[PDB]
């Protein structure tokens, strides 16, 4: 088959910081081009932090920048988000989704809900 | 042999008349030119397909596109159909012979043929059997217009134009100077796009518009630099150029002016940007929001140019601060890909 | 979420319905399949090359 | 409070019964009593026919069952039955929209269907004594483009679509006579039974499900795949079949064991597969492939039989004849390739 | 002549000297007395002159010398019942081998030679010099004996570098234009994918090219190396109308394909819908129909007709002379008229590149690129240029203003715009699938 878990997430008071990890399988972790993908209350799903199949080309959004690091361990077969200095707004669902083919650029995931390889994701919620 | 040698022929003759037609859609076709219509939301995507020196041209183009195929279907039926005039002779075989040819004139003396045509009893006897064979879908609408296309005054009414249309409901194929467009519009697909995206490879431009105002909603425009970027890295799309239409103009100055959300927020590498050298802001224009407009395009740009290998360009555009007229924008930025395609082929570019 | 507890409810009821059907061990299975292809393999024209004295398309 | 929660335990619990359940029956594989068989050898077939009538890429085909003529549709708007013996045209059917996705051929020879993202099944009827084929009647229920369909017989005709479902519709009547939902993609093809009493379908989910024509429920669901299902075909005597992906293998799929039996790969091959079909004996599991070639597997043995060389562009359809004496291979390139 | 041929095979010596026997030797191979005393050949020597000499004669007296001893070979030969009918059998020129031999070896020498000597007089060149190749003769002396032996082959004095030198360089043309031509003929042929419209009229090319290193080229280089024209008078007269064909043939089309390359850039929109399949073909047939009236008809016809009547009516002198008016004509319609064309359209073609390197440059915040632009043009206007220029333009410099150029001038040009179409292959079909189709053939 194929499945994604996400696992970790949970409540961190404001400023403090949270590690998502993603555990991947029913395919080639390697070939794939991972991504994190949040849903914040009541709204559609917004892509948040890419990396390639080589680990090399990584993109964040422009407001996770710097506060987001998302690093790939491909012969464990694993996703990995770090948050950092979360913010009061970054409350919302994080799913770890790969990118629907093997050995490519580009991706057409990230559609809301009606998505085949994506996790049932986790919940970060950042106190007030 | 026996009657089998006869059947040979005849599954020949057929053939024939299929690799006529078929030779007479290539061409057709080939000078064609798809576009593919596509955004992500709120951008009113339908309105630029919902929304006149050349239209008449084009009218007179169906009528005789009509009159030509009536009166030359009607020996080629199983039961030839007769004139019950014998008199229109000579206005058939005139018919007979202008049908196909370039840049036709329609002289005077056309429409008296044709007229007379369609007056003749045995003509009109072909028209009711157009069900069996091909014919263009408005052709008795123009042909009862004839005399009204004649006049040098003519201008066709709206309600006149209606009916020149080719289609899906999404599909459209329009005229613009001379030079055929099929559009297609994919809004009535799923948000996935993977699979029906590679429909058209073949397409000459992907028409893409996204609302500039989207910034803030979700950050809706990094979604669309999203699918932008996918859509210009596909191995299948690898060929196709973009001509990139940022909608909501208006709506972004408001945005800007106002404070409230600023673009630094969701684009922080906004901060360090300056409004381009070459800036031609419009008048009545807060310098702030051209430099935010422009950040936006460049932001659509840098991907373009990330590529660098030059098989497509992305041909930027603003529009929506008011409707007016951006076919003829879609129209040069096709020329463009085009003359580009000949170009690089060349490797003059 | 309550419109997704539909869907969960659903889909428990689909992995409930087709988790309880009778399975042969894939043994039986594949030497089944292995049977028809050994029995019909002479009926087979893309399996022995056609002579092209006897080939209908050629 | 707390539902949603026992819910997907109870979920992912049955996920793990089905899991094991399947793990019980697995006592061997397809490939260890295959292994004395003789194999077919490297055998390769060659190009009978090139058909020709085709302006624009051709994205289907299908034979007829009178084994002669074949239906193809191309993104021309052209939907062209040709005649394989004498390479001849009997129809050419211009259609409304010009992206057309699939189309099929009535087991009668009678009508033909097509489709694609005008999300509208058009039936054409070719046994019109007034004049040459016309649209006889067009289905739209569909929110999404019509990937694949097939005749269950000249009334009532099964389509799938990149609405997620599958349907079954009674042509006459126009209308939908039951759907098939829970596919979480865009459903990419279909297979019908050979006394057309159930029928699989490959989607995006990456698994093939196995619904009831009758019931309208999904009976099993299959996967083993890792991307997108492209195409999906039954084995000759209706207990397997074998469907093409993007992980670039493909894989078969046994009823009664509930599981894939074996996987059709190669390391020198990193595209999807296109389309697939197996051979009159079912020995030979044939699939296009979007390196333009065709690679023709052994059902059993899981080893490449031979290849076909061909098209310079992306090869969409593949079918094999009723009587199993040819094959045909439609491309991106206008062309259909028939081989022996 | 043969005092040359001597002269080479011996030397001169206007002062006594030793031979290889040891004997006294003086003037060329003329031997004054076999006796060991040195005062005894300067008798003969006095006798012989009809001076005083110390043993030191005049350059003439050598040639004198000379003379007579030819003249004596002559009577030897002719009094010499063996080969008398052989040297009455040859023409002068291999007379004077015969003589060489007589002179070498002396009469009853070539006398034992009587295999060879039957070859004489059988006119069979090749396999007499194969039983002339193996003897004690040629053993003992390779170089002059080789020499002589293709004297007797050719029937010429030719026995330098040059011939060798233009023939390899000829040889590498006439492989060129061939193995190029063909190659893009049949890559055509045996792949669909370069079916397409526009590559018939490069089509048309590669044929027009290919006629021209197969009739054309190679029978000039023969022609060039046999100093004469062998081919006869009416085939001479096909061979230039050949020639002129596949000239005005190969012009006109690179003039077609740079129209095609005009109106794709140009009118774009235009360029599918217009154009079209009968079209193109119209225009293929269209040069060859023009080509073949302005070289063909005119030619047969002698239209272009005291060095030119003589020359024509003469079967073996092929010499183009042609009269100013059909020079005139004939170059304007074969070149010049292209040659404007194609300037003005590749130089429009270049404004458009120009244009669209601005635009994107505007749309671009990322003068180095533009030659990637120019050069494309340069080597697709140099090619042809630097080929045909310099000798049409040279046509009109020999009808304008005579006796201001060379012969060999217009040769040259003629063959350095014969190179043009071994150019073509390579400066047209770089296209994606061609070049693929191409190396597919070459396994
Ligand atoms: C026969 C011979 C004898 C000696 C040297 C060369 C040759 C061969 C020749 C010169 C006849 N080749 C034809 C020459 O390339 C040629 C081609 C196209 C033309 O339109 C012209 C043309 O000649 C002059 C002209 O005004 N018209």
């Amino acid at each position: 088959q194929v499945q994604l878990q996400e696992s970790g997430g949970g409540l961190v008071q404001p400023g403090g910081s949270l590690r998502l990890s993603c555990a991947a399988s029913g395919f080639t972790f390697s070939n794939y081009k991972m991504n994190w993908v949040r849903q914040a209350p009541g709204k559609g799903l917004e892509w948040v932090s890419d990396i390639s199949q080589s680990g090399a080309s990584i993109s964040y959004t422009g407001s996770v920048k710097g506060r987001f690091t998302i690093s790939r361990d491909n012969a464990k077969n694993t996703l990995y988000l770090q948050m950092n200095s979360l913010k009061p707004e970054d409350t919302a669902v994080y799913y770890c989704a790969r990118c629907p083919a093997p050995f490519t650029r580009d991706c057409f995931d990230v559609t809301s809900t009606t998505y085949a390889y994506r996790g049932q994701g986790t919940q970060v919620t950042v106190s007030s | 042999t026996e009657d089998q040698r006869n059947e040979e022929k005849a599954q020949r003759e057929a053939n024939k008349k299929i690799e006529k037609q078929l030779q007479k859609d290539k061409q057709v076709y080939r000078a064609t030119h798809r576009l593919l219509l596509l955004g992500a939301g709120e951008s009113g995507k339908s309105t630029i397909v919902k929304q006149k020196a050349t239209k008449v041209q084009d009218i007179k183009n169906n009528l005789k596109e009509a009159i030509e195929t009536i009166v030359a279907a009607m020996s080629n039926l199983v039961p030839p159909v007769e004139l019950a005039n014998p008199e229109n002779q000579f206005r058939v075989d005139y018919i007979l012979s202008v049908m196909n040819v370039p840049d036709f004139d329609f002289p005077p003396e056309f429409y008296e043929h044709a007229k007379a045509l369609w007056e003749d009893e045995g003509v009109r006897a072909c028209y009711e059997r157009s069900n069996e064979y091909q014919l263009i879908d408005c052709a008795q609408y123009f042909l009862d217009k004839i005399d009204v296309i004649k006049q040098d005054d003519y201008v066709p009414s709206d309600q006149d134009l209606l009916r020149c249309r080719v289609s899906g409901i999404f599909e459209t194929k329009f005229q613009v100077d001379k030079v055929n467009f099929h559009m297609f519009d994919v809004g009535g697909q799923r948000d996935e796009r993977r699979k029906w995206i590679q429909c058209f490879n073949d397409v000459t431009a992907i028409i893409f518009v996204v609302a500039s105002s989207s910034y803030n909603m979700t950050n809706r425009l990094q979604e669309a630099l999203n699918l932008f970027k996918s859509i210009w890295n596909n191995r299948w799309l690898r060929t196709i150029s973009v001509i990139l239409f940022l909608n909501k103009q208006d709506l972004l100055a408001e945005k800007v002016l106002a404070g409230k959300s600023k673009i630094e927020d969701y684009f922080p590498e906004f901060a360090r940007y300056t409004t381009p050298e070459d800036a031609t802001p419009e008048p009545g224009e807060d310098p702030r929001v051209t430099r935010a407009k422009y950040f936006i395009r460049d932001e659509f740009l840098r991907i373009s140019t990330a590529s660098g290998d030059g098989r497509h360009y992305c041909y930027p555009h603003f529009t929506c601060a008011v409707d007016t007229e951006n076919i003829r924008r879609v129209f040069n930025d096709c020329r463009d890909i085009i003359q580009r395609m000949h170009l690089r082929q060349y490797e003059l570019l | 979420n309550t419109a997704s507890i539909a869907q969960a409810r659903k889909l428990v009821e689909q992995l409930k319905m087709e988790a309880n059907i009778d399975r042969i061990k894939v043994s039986k299975a594949a030497a089944d399949l292995m049977a028809y292809c050994e029995a019909h393999a002479k009926e087979d024209p893309l399996l022995t090359p056609v002579p092209a004295s006897e080939n209908p398309f050629r | 409070q707390s539902e949603l929660d026992q819910l997907r335990q109870e979920a992912e619990q049955l996920k793990n019964q089905i899991r094991d359940a399947r793990k019980a029956c697995a006592d061997a594989t397809l490939s260890q009593i295959t292994n004395n068989i003789d194999p077919v050898g490297r055998i390769q077939m060659r190009t009978r026919r090139t058909l020709r009538g085709h302006l624009a890429k051709i994205y289907a085909m299908h034979w007829g069952t009178d084994s002669r003529l074949l239906v193809s549709a191309s993104q021309d708007g052209k939907l062209i039955i040709w005649d394989s013996y004498t390479t001849n045209k009997v129809h050419a059917i211009p259609l409304r929209s010009s992206w057309v996705m699939t189309c099929a051929y009535a087991p009668s020879g009678n009508y033909v269907a097509c489709g694609g993202l005008d999300n509208i099944c058009s039936i054409y009827n070719l046994k019109t004594r007034e004049g040459n084929v016309r649209v006889s009647r067009e289905l739209a229920g569909h929110t999404g483009y019509l990937s694949c369909c097939r005749f269950l017989d000249d009334n009532q005709i099964v389509t799938s679509s990149g609405d997620t479902t599958c349907a079954l519709w009674d042509i006459e009547t126009g209308q939908q006579t039951t759907t098939f939902t829970g596919h979480t993609g865009d459903v990419m093809s279909l297979s019908l039974a050979p006394d057309t009493r159930l029928f699989v379908s490959g989607a995006c989910d990456a698994s093939a499900k196995l619904w009831d024509v009758r019931e309208g429920m999904c009976r099993q669901t299959f996967t083993g795949h890792e991307s997108d299902i492209n195409a999906i075909c039954f084995f000759p005597n209706g207990n397997a079949f074998a469907t093409g992906s993007d992980d670039a293998t493909c894989r078969l799929f046994d009823l009664r064991a509930d599981q894939e039996l074996m996987t059709y790969s190669h390391d020198n091959i990193i595209c999807g597969i296109t389309s697939v079909s197996f051979s009159k004996s079912g020995r030979l599991l044939l699939a296009g492939y979007d390196d333009f070639n065709c690679n023709v597997w052994d059902a059993l043995k899981a080893d490449r039989a031979g290849v076909l060389a061909g098209h310079d562009n992306r090869v969409s359809c593949l079918g094999v004849t009723d009587d199993g004496m040819a094959v045909a291979t439609g491309s991106w390139d206008s062309f259909l390739k028939i081989w022996n | 002549n043969i005092f040359e041929m001597l002269r080479i095979d011996e030397g001169l010596r206007l002062k006594i000297y030793k031979d290889t026997e040891g004997y006294y030797t003086i003037g060329i191979g003329h031997l004054l007395t076999k006796s060991p005393s040195l005062n005894a050949a300067k008798s003969e020597l006095d006798k012989a002159i009809g001076r005083n000499t110390n043993g030191v004669i005049t350059k003439d007296e050598a040639e004198k010398l000379f003379n007579q001893d030819v003249d004596a070979a002559v009577r030897g030969i002719l009094r010499n019942a063996k080969l008398k009918p052989v040297y009455d059998s040859l023409d002068a020129v291999r007379r004077a081998a015969l003589i060489n031999m007589v002179f070498q070896m002396g009469e009853t020498g070539v006398a034992g030679f009587t295999n060879s000597l039957r070859m004489l007089q059988q006119k069979r060149w090749d396999e007499a010099a194969v039983n002339l190749a193996k003897s004690r003769w040629y053993n003992q002396t390779p170089n002059r004996a080789k020499r002589v032996i293709t004297t007797f082959r050719t029937g010429t004095w030719d026995a330098e570098v040059w011939v060798v030198g233009m023939g390899i360089v000829m040889s590498l043309i006439v492989l060129a234009i061939v193995f190029g031509n063909v190659l893009v003929i049949t890559a055509i042929a045996k792949f669909e994918r370069l079916q397409t419209v526009t590559n018939y009229f490069i089509t048309s090319l590669a044929c027009a090219d290919l006629v021209m290193g197969l009739a054309v080229v190679p029978f000039g280089a023969a022609h060039i190396l046999t100093k004469t024209w062998t081919f006869g008078n009416f085939w001479c007269e096909f061979w230039t109308s050949i020639d002129v064909l596949c000239v005005t043939a190969s012009i006109e089309t690179l003039c077609v394909i740079a129209v095609d390359r005009y109106f794709a850039i140009t009118s774009p929109f235009k360029y599918q819908s217009l154009l079209t399949k009968n079209k193109a073909r119209v225009i293929i047939l269209m040069v060859w129909i023009v080509s073949g009236l302005t070289s063909f008809l005119p030619i047969q016809m002698h239209w272009y007709r005291q060095e030119a009547i003589n020359c024509y009516a003469e079967e073996t002198c092929c010499d183009f002379f042609t009269n100013q008016a059909y020079a005139i004509a004939s170059s304007i319609v074969s070149f010049y008229v292209p040659l404007v064309i194609m300037v003005f359209v590749y130089s429009r073609v270049f404004q458009e590149a120009k244009r669209q390197l601005q635009k994107i440059d505007k749309s671009e915040g990322r003068c180095l690129k533009e030659h990637k632009a120019l050069k494309t043009l340069g080597i697709i206007m140099g090619t042809f240029t630097l080929c045909w220029l310099p000798f049409f333009i040279v046509n009109i410099v020999h009808v304008i203003q005579d006796n201001l150029i060379r012969k060999e001038v217009y040769i040259l040009l003629n063959w350095i715009g014969y190179v043009n179409s071994g150019f073509n292959p390579l400066i047209y079909c770089r296209s994606p699938d061609f070049r693929i189709a191409f190396q597919e053939l070459l396994c």
